[PDB]
This record gives C-alpha cells, structure tokens and sequence, in this order.
C-alpha cells in the first residue's frame, strides 16, 4: 500500500555529501602551487608569466568548488 | 543526447519563461545567464561533433587490431 | 567644434530612464501583490484541511468505535 | 465607388501640382520618369542615416553630458532654455506614469486579498475580463 | 499522440467525451499540454500535483 | 569539411546570396519563434486546466 | 574573416616583393562589382538576387512565419 | 564609471571617423561647426518630407490600383512578383492574427459560461490579472 | 510616366485593411462573450430570486397563519 | 504482504553524491595546471602550443563535470 | 511474517554513486593531458603525433565514465 | 499516506561529512610544503619569493578549509 514519507532531517546528508568535493578542489590548489614553486626554481625569469597561469589554474578548479558550494547551501535551506 | 536533451529543456524553460526580466531590474541576472548558456550550448554540440567522428575512429580501430594481431609479414628477397 | 546649442540626446536618455523606472515601479507592484495573493490561497487551502479533517474528526466520534 | 475614386485622385494631384519646392518637384519627376515610389526612397534614405548616425549621437550625447557637467550650461541660462525645461519635467513625469501603468499591466493598482473590494473581483460580469 | 491522450484521460476517458467540448476548449486543454512540456522538469511540481485542500477534482472524479 | 565558399561579411550581405537568404529566414523563424511563445505561453487569460490533477503522465510511467 | 564556423578563404600570394613592386595597378579594367576590392569585405558591392529585398526583410518574414505557426490555432481553432 | 563612458565615446569616436561616406562626413563637419544635432535635424528633413509626399502617395496608390486591375501587371509576371507575393500574404495573414488578438484584448479566446472551463477562472490565483 | 515596378501602396493599403479586419473579428467575439455572460449573471440572478421566494414561503408555512 | 514506501528527501542524498563526482574533476584540473608550469619552465618558448593543449584538457574535464552536475541539479529537481 | 516492500525513492542514491566513477575518469583524463606537456616540453618536435595518442587515450578512458553514467540514467529513468 | 518525520540526529552526520572536505585541504597543504623544500635546495637564493608563493596557497587553500568548516558548524547548531 501507498506510504508517502517526508523526512526533513536527511537535507542535511546530502549537503555534507556536497562539501566532500571540496576536498577534490583544495588538493587541486596545492598541487598548482607545490609545482609552481619548482618551475619558479627551474627558470626564475619566467617568475610572472607562470604566477599568471597559476592564478587561471586557481580560478578554473576555484569556479568547480562554487558549483559544488552552490548544491551545498541550496539543500542547506531547502 | 541525454545530456543535450535535458540541457535544452533547461534553455527553452528559462529563455521562455523569464526572458521578461530583460526589462526588470534584475535585467544583469538573466543576461549573465542566458550567456552562460549560450557558451554552453555551443560547448556541447563541439564536443558531440568530435565524439561522434572520434568514437567511430575507435570503431574501425578495434576491429583493425583485431585483424592485426593475427597478422604475418614475410620480408622481400 | 563649437558648444552644443541643444540638448537632444540627453533627454532622450532622461525620457529612457524615466519610462524604465516606471516600469520598475509597477513591475514591483504586481510582484507584491501577486506574493500576498498566493500567501492567500494557501492560508485558504490550510484552512479548508483544517475544516475537513474537523469534520472527519466528529463523523469519528458518531462511528463511535 | 468610381467616381469618388477619381475625385480623390485629381484633388491629390492638384495639391501635388500646387506645392512650389523645387526639390519635392524634382525628386517626384524623377521617379515617375523611373517608375520607382519617391516616399519609401526617402524612407530607406532616412533610416540609412540613421543607421550611420548612431555613433555621432553617442559622441553627441557624451559631448552634451559633459557641457552640463562642466555648469557651461547653466552660465548662459536663460528664460527659453526655462521653458525647454519644463517640457522636459513634464514629459519625464508622463513618460513615469505611463511606465508604471505598464509596469503592472494595469491602469488602476491590484487589489490585496485583505481589502474589501475583493468582493467586486467576485462580483465580475464576464471573468474572462 | 500525447496530446490527444492527455486530453482523453484528463476529461472523460472517451474520445466522444473529448469532442463534446467546444475547440476553444481544446484549445486550452491543448496549451496546457504545452505549458507542462516547457516547464518539464524545472517547472512547478503544482501543475501535476495536488496541494492538500484544493478543491479542484482528483483523480477519482471520473471512477 | 568547412573548406570555401561564399560567406557574408556581415548582416546585410546575407542577400547576396540565395542559399544565406534561406538560411537567415530560417534564422528568422528559429529565434523569433521563442518570443511568439514567452507572448502564448504567459498570456493573462491563459488558464490552467481545471482537471490536470484528474491524470499526469507521472502516475502512467510510474 | 568568419560568420560563426565558417571563414572567408583567403588566396596565398604567389609574387615576390620585388616582381610584385614592379606591377601596375588599373581598376578600370576591373569588373564594376570588385572596385576598390577590400579582402575584408569582398560581397560589399555585390549585386542583391533580388532587387529590394533586404536580408532583414527575410529574417522578419521567418519570424513572422513563427509568429503564424503558433498564433494560427489561437484564431481558427479545430476540433479533435 | 568615468573610464567606460570614456573608453565608448572614444569607439564610438574611431568608427565615426572610419565611415569613408562624402556626405555624411560634410553634414557631420557643418553640424559639429554650427553646433547643432545631425540626427535630429535629418529626422525633420524626413518627416517633412513625408509631409509634403503624403498626395504623392493617395496619388501611387491609384496608379498602381490600375495598374492591376488592368491586368498589365499578371501580363509581365515573374518568378520574383510571385516571391514578393508570398511575402506579402504572409504579411497579411500575421496581420489578421494580431488584430483578432488585439480586438479581443486576449491571446485566447474567451471562455463562455456553459463551459466546464469556468472553474479554472473561478479559481484564480490573482483575481486582478 | 512609365509603369509602377513597385506596389508598395497598395500592399501598405491591405495590410492596414487586414489588421482592421482581425480587429473586427476580434472584437465580434468579445462583444458575443459579454452578451452570454451578461445573459447568464441574469439567470444566475433570477435562480437567487426565486430560491429567496421558496425559502419564504416555506417560513411562511412554518408561521402557519 | 505488498506494502509501497515513497520517500521525499532521498534525492537530497543521490544529488549530494554526484557533486563527490566534481572532487575528482577539480583535482584533474590542477594537476593539468602543475605539469603545465614545469613544462613551461622546461620549454618556456612554447608558452601558447602548451596553454592551448591546458585549455583542451580542461574544457574535456569540465565537460565531465558537467555531465554530473547535470544529474546533481536533475535528482535535486525530481 | 512476510512484507514485499517497494521503495521508491532508492533509484535516486544508486544514481548518485554511480557518478563518483567519473571523479576517477576526469582525474585520469587530467592526467594524460599533465604528461603530454611534459612529453611536448620534452620533444616538442613529436607534439602532433603525441597530441594524437592523447586524444586516442582520451577516448578510451572517457568510454569509461559513459558506461557509470548509462547506469545512472537506467536507475534515473526507472 | 501523508506522512512526515523530522529525525533531529542527521544533524551530526552531516557536520561530520563537511569535515572529510579538510582532508585533502591539509594534504593540499602538505603538498605546497614538500615542494617548498624541494624547491628552496635548488635555488636557495629565492626562498623569499618561493615562501611567499606558499603562504598564497596556503591561504588559498584555507578558503576552501573555512567553507567546508562554515558548513559544519551551520550544520551542527541548526
Ligand atoms: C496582447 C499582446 C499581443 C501581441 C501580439 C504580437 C505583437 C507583434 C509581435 C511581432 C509579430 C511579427 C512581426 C509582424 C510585423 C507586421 C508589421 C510590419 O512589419 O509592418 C511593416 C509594413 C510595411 O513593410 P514593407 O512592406 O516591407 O515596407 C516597405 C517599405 O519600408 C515601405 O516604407 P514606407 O515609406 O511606406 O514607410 C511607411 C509605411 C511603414 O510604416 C510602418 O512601418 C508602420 C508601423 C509598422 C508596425 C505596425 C504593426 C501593426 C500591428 C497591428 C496594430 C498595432 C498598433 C500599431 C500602431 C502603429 C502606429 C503608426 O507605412 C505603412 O505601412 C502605412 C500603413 C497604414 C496605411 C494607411 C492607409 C489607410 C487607408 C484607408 C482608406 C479607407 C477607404 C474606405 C472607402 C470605402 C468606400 C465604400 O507595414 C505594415 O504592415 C503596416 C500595418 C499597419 C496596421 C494598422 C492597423 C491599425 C488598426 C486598424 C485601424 C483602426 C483605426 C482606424 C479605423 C478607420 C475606419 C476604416
Ligand atoms: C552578423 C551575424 C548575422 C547572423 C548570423 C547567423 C545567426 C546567429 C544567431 C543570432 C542572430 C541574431 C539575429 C540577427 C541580427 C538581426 C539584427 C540586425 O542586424 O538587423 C540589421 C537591421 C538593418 O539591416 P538592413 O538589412 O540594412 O535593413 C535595411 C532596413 O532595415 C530597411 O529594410 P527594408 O527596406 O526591408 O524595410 C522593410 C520595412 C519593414 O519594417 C518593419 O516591419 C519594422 C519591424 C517592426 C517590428 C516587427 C517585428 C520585429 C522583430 C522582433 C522580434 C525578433 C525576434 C528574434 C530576435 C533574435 C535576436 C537574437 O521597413 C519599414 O517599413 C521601416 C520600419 C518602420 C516601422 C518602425 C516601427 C515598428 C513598430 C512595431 C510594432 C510592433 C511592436 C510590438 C507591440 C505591438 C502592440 C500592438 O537593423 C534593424 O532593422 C534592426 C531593428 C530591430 C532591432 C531589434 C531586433 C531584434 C533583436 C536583434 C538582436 C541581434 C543581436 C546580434 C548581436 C551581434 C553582435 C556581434
Ligand atoms: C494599458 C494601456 C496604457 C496606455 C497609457 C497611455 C498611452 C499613451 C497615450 C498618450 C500620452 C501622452 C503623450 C506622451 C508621449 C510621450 C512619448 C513621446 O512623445 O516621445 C517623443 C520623445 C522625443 O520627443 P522630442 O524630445 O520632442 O524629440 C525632438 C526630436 O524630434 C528628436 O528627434 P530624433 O531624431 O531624436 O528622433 C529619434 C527619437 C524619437 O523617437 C521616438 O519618437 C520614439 C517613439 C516615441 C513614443 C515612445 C513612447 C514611450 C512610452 C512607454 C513605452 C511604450 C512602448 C514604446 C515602443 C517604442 C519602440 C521604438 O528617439 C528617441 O526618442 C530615443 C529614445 C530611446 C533612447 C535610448 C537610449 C538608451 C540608453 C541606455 C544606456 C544605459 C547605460 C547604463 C549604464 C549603467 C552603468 C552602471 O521620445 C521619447 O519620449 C522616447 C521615449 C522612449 C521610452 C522607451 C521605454 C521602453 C521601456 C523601458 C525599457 C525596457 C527594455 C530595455 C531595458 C534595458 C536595461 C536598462
Ligand atoms: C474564386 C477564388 C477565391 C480565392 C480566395 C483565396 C483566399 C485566400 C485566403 C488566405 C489564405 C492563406 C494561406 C496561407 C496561410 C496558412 C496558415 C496556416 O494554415 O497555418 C497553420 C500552420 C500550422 O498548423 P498547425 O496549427 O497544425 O500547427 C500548430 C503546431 N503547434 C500546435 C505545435 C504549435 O502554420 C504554418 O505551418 C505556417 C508556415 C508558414 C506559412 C507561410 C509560408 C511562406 C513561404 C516561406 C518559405 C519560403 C521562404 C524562401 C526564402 C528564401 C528565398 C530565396
Ligand atoms: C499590445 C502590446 C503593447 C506592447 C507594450 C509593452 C510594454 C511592456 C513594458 C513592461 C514589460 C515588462 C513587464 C515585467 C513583468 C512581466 C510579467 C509577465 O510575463 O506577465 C505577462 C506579460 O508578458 C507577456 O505576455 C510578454 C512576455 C515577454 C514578451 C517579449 C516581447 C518580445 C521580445 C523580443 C525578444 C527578441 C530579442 C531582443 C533582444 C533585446 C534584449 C537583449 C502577463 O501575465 P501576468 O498577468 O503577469 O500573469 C500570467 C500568468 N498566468
């Protein structure tokens, strides 16, 4: 027979789920910077260009942790 | 084709039904929107045109290494 | 290049703005008014739950089980 | 049916005959030894302009802006730039008003669910309007 | 096809059913179909769902 | 293989050509077809069926 | 140059600066359609297929054409 | 805020000066000289113009009107009349659309009051709209 | 005074002619709409008028005078 | 017995997931990024060959990443 | 006793996992793509051929992902 | 039936999901300063500029470490 549940709590699951891949994102910074510092050292005039790229490189992998935030917050308050 | 079906359902959902905010003040928020699916858009149909010949390259390419892995060359002498 | 003895095109965008305010101002409106309308029709619809399941309730109590 | 037809014709004639400007004259013999319409010439001539006016109006309206900004404006007012003035308050209030009836697709304000005209929404003859 | 089935089950159960009403009828029923298209999986879930104390008909109405 | 042939410059070339002549009035038709649909399909007196709770295709495929 | 994917060929050059230096340029041998011939906007003198008919006259009648396809049923309405 | 307005008037500025157009050229120069409005000033000479060609027109309008129903017009009949021709249906066809929309004031037709559809605008959610 | 190659007059003439008439439709329609509707709150009215009459005179009877 | 249960915040949990699936997207991202800057220390004249295969690769990643995302906001909306 | 039960929402959190095969696919793509710059920066005079390897690795691996997803969408569609 | 539940105890679960999301964070972190090291033994005459490149990443990297954070606590006091 039919049962229609709602159950509010399990909101909440899934936003924690949501904040996992943040993770994913954080260690993909480091990585930019734990191998930027080397190309620094391998060729130092090119100090600026490759800061540059890095910063790309934040801003593309930063730009995936705000679609993932996004899910995050809107199962937070709904 | 999942994917470019349900992306355009998104498109003509909010293209159709909140295009009226273009003369609201909230006019920067769809227009920020609608180009980002307009980039998106023309990102997935590159990229099906390049699957599709890319995958049927693959295709033929299984069943020539299956030919090949048989295959015995005498040399000329 | 001497200085302009009119001031067309300025109006013109004045005359633009202005209508878009207008219209900001009743698109506001409207907005509102339709908010509290749904607000409405909901408390109308809980209410008329409540009516029913009250109603229920005392064909409960005549079942007298 | 005809005849009134052929009334109108040679009225319209006579008073394109009657106008003594030299150009409208001219630019009217032209075209009717070409066989073209001498009005949607002129039609696609002035939208042409315009289309390659665009920019001097923006050029215009910058130039304009800062001939206000820069108080040169007001050094030389006058009662007639006063009375430009007040056609132009006059026209932005109207232009306001019919935005804000536009604005909520409505000449009169929407009724909230808690006034007593509610009833009149109810009471309509045709809901349909 | 959609459409016709929409408007088969939604007032009657029977093609003659359907054609007792007038084509402005049809019309609207028609652009409803539509209207539930568009929205499809974005729209609001109110257009095929019920809210508890609406008192428009169920899903019995016909049975 | 997106090798040659003739390509406007811009807009108002699109005439020169026959084939860009069919292709901008299918243009035409493809964008101006959503407008038509935003004016039908949020129209004041459009009206939601009153027995779209009588059956959906939610309940058939489930 | 390019409209969307497509891009307008361009021919290679095949004479060297010195022989190139050497030609002399007469346009009124050229054709009346390529005068002033401008390799960014080669069609601009380019005959219309049909006299009058403006490329925004045809993309407002497709438009109006769409405008038919959904608005007809709203005016002659037919029956199931 | 002041760098975008100046960085627009400064393109506008360059594609103003790259239009090679003799006249419109001179009209600017004469115009930013004498300090008025080119713009504006061709939008007189157009309305004025259509003013003075408003007989012009009632006249074209029974030339060509014989010019059909002599039947000189189907006696030289092309491909390209029959092209403006369909164009010219089509026209007339979204034309009637619109004005049966506008002279009902809705985009559908009204509901009567036997229909069973009378419920959907009882229920309502805005009474106003 | 050759021939017209254009007729853009006379297709100015029927469009303003075709709009008219889809008004003329348009407004038939809506003018047909108020009259049934009107017709109807009529009716809607002479039912209350005569519910009213009933309701009286079963009171009447229930007076019993 | 033939007993039925619907339950509503499930679709909470499965959306939740599939942003797990933007962790690895992220990361991928960043390493393109990391061997895109030692390559450009190792071969700085190739500056614009490498940022272009960088940009291919992230273009391909996000592609990914939007096919999951797609299910993310789908679920989020059933 | 004996109940057949039938949940409904279920088909929602299999999808989601299916998902997180992709945060392999799109980490292992990135990967390629990481070596073939240092492999261009390394020969760039092989860049072509190597870009094409890549893209046949691309091709493979991303087959991968497909397949999780075609799951997720016969759980999704059922 | 109509039927609802509000099961208070989820609350933990997800605050603890949100924190997982530190996990690659501090390893992103450790990353950052392994290659420091690396790359200060090779050049150190730039281990100004280079310690300056991690501290950015650092703190790039604590964003994400704050918002998963922001998650959790929201989570656990709501
Ligand atoms: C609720 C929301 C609903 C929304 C619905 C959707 C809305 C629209 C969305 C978009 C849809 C798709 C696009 C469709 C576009 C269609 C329009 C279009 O393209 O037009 C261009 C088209 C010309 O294009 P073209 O052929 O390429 O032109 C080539 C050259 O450029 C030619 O250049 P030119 O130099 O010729 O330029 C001038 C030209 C161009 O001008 C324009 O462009 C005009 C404006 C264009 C837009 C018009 C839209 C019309 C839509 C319906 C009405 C809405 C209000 C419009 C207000 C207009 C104000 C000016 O002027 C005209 O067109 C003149 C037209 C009027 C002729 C007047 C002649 C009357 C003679 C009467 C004699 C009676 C004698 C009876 C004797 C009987 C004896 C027994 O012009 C028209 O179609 C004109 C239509 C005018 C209709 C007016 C109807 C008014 C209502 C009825 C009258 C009621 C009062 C009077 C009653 C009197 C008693 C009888
Ligand atoms: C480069 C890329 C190209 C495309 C690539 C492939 C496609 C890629 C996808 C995207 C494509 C975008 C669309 C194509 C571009 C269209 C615009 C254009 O360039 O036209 C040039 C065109 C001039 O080119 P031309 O070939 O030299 O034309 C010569 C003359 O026009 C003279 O022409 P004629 O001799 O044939 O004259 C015929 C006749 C015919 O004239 C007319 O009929 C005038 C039109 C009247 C309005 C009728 C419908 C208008 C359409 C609106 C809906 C459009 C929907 C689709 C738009 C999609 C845009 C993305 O004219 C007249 O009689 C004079 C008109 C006087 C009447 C004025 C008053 C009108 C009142 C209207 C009343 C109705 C209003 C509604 C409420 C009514 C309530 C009762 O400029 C205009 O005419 C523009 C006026 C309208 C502007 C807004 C139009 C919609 C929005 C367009 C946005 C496009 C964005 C592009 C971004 C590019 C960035 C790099
Ligand atoms: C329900 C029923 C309700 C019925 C209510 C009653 C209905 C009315 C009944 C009668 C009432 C009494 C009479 C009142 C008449 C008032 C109108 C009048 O006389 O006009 C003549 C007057 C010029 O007269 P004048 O000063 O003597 O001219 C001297 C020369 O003849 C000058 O000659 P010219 O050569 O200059 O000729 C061209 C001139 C003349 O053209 C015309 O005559 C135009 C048509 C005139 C009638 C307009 C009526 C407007 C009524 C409201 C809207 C209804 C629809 C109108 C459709 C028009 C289509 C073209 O063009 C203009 O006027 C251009 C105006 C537009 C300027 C565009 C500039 C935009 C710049 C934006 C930059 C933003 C940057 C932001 C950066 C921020 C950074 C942080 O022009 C106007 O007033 C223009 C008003 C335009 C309003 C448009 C509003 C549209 C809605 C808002 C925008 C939403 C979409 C876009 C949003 C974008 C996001 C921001
Ligand atoms: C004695 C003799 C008497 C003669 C009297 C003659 C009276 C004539 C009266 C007017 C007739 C008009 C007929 C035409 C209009 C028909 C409208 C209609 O049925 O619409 C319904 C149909 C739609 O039927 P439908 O209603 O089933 O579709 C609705 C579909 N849904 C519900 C999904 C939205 O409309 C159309 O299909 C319109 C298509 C366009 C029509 C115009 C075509 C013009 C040519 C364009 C192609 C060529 C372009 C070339 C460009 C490049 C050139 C190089
Ligand atoms: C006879 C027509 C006269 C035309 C005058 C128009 C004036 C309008 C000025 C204000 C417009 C903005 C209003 C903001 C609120 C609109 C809300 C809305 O959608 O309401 C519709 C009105 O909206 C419409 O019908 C039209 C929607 C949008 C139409 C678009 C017109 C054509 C646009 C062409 C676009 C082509 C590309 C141009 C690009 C330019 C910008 C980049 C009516 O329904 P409601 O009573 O609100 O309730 C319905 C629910 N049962």
């Amino acid at each position: 027979s039919t049962v229609a549940i709602s159950v509010q709590g399990l909101h909440y699951v899934g936003t924690g789920l949501a904040a996992i891949a943040l993770a994913g994102v954080g260690l993909g910074i480091g990585t930019i910077f734990g191998n930027l510092l080397v190309a620094c050292a391998r060729q130092p005039n090119l100090t600026k260009m490759l800061f540059n790229y890095a910063i790309l490189g934040f801003a593309l992998t930063e730009a995936i942790g705000l679609f993932a935030l996004m899910l995050a917050f809107l199962m937070l308050f709904s | 084709h999942f994917l470019l079906l349900m992306f355009f359902d998104f498109f003509y959902f909010i293209f159709v039904f909140f295009f009226y905010g273009v003369f609201c003040y909230w006019f920067i928020l769809f227009i920020f929107v609608f180009c980002f699916c307009l980039l998106f858009y023309v990102f997935l149909y590159l990229l099906d045109l390049f699957a599709a010949i890319l995958q049927l390259f693959i295709f033929c390419n299984m069943i020539l290494q299956l030919i090949m892995d048989f295959l015995l060359f005498l040399l000329f002498v | 290049k001497a200085a302009p003895k009119t001031l067309h095109q300025v109006r013109n965008v004045a005359y633009f703005f202005a209508a878009w305010l207008g219209v900001q101002k009743g698109y506001i409106e409207k907005s509102a008014n339709d908010r509290l309308w749904v607000e409405h029709q909901r408390k109308v619809r809980q209410q008329n739950v409540e009516r029913q399941q009250a109603l229920d309730s005392i064909k409960l109590m005549q079942q007298g089980v | 049916l005809c005849n009134a037809a052929s009334k109108v014709q040679a009225r319209s004639a006579k008073k394109l005959a009657a106008l003594t400007d030299a150009g409208i004259q001219k630019t009217i013999s032209e075209h009717n030894a070409n066989g073209t319409d001498a009005a949607v010439s002129s039609t696609k001539r002035y939208l042409a302009e315009q289309r390659q006016l665009f920019h001097y109006r923006v050029v215009r309206f910058f130039d304009e802006c800062h001939y206000i900004i820069s108080g040169e404006y007001f050094a030389q007012y006058t009662k007639v730039n006063l009375i430009w003035d007040l056609r132009f308050l006059t026209k932005l209030v109207v232009l306001f008003l019919i935005g804000t009836v536009l604005g909520r697709q409505s000449i009169f304000p929407p009724i909230d669910p808690d006034s007593p005209l509610v009833e009149a929404l109810v009471t309509k003859v045709n809901p349909n309007y | 096809d959609h459409v016709e089935k929409a408007m088969i089950m939604r007032w009657g159960g029977t093609l003659e059913d359907v054609r007792k009403l007038s084509a402005k009828d049809q019309l609207r029923v028609r652009c409803f179909t539509d209207i539930e298209k568009l929205y499809s999986a974005y729209g609001p879930k109110d257009t095929y769902l019920q809210p508890p104390g609406d008192t428009l008909p169920g899903k019995d109405f016909y049975r | 293989m997106l090798l040659g042939g003739f390509v406007p410059r811009r807009f108002s070339q699109f005439n020169r050509d026959p084939c860009w002549m069919f292709f901008i009035f299918s243009v035409g038709f493809w964008l101006g077809e959503y407008p038509a649909m935003m004016i039908k399909y949020n129209a004041r007196d459009l009206v939601y069926d009153p027995h779209r709770y009588v059956w959906s295709h939610h309940d058939d495929h489930h | 140059y390019n409209m969307l994917v497509f891009r307008d060929p361009k021919r290679r050059p095949q004479l060297s600066e010195e022989e190139r230096a050497k030609v002399v340029v007469n346009q009124a041998e050229w054709p009346e359609e390529f005068k002033d011939f401008d390799p960014d906007d080669p069609y601009k003198n380019s005959p219309e297929i049909i006299k009058g008919m403006s490329s925004w006259n045809l993309f407002l009648w497709g438009v109006e054409c769409a405008f038919i396809y959904q608005f007809y049923e709203l005016v002659f309405p037919k029956s199931i």
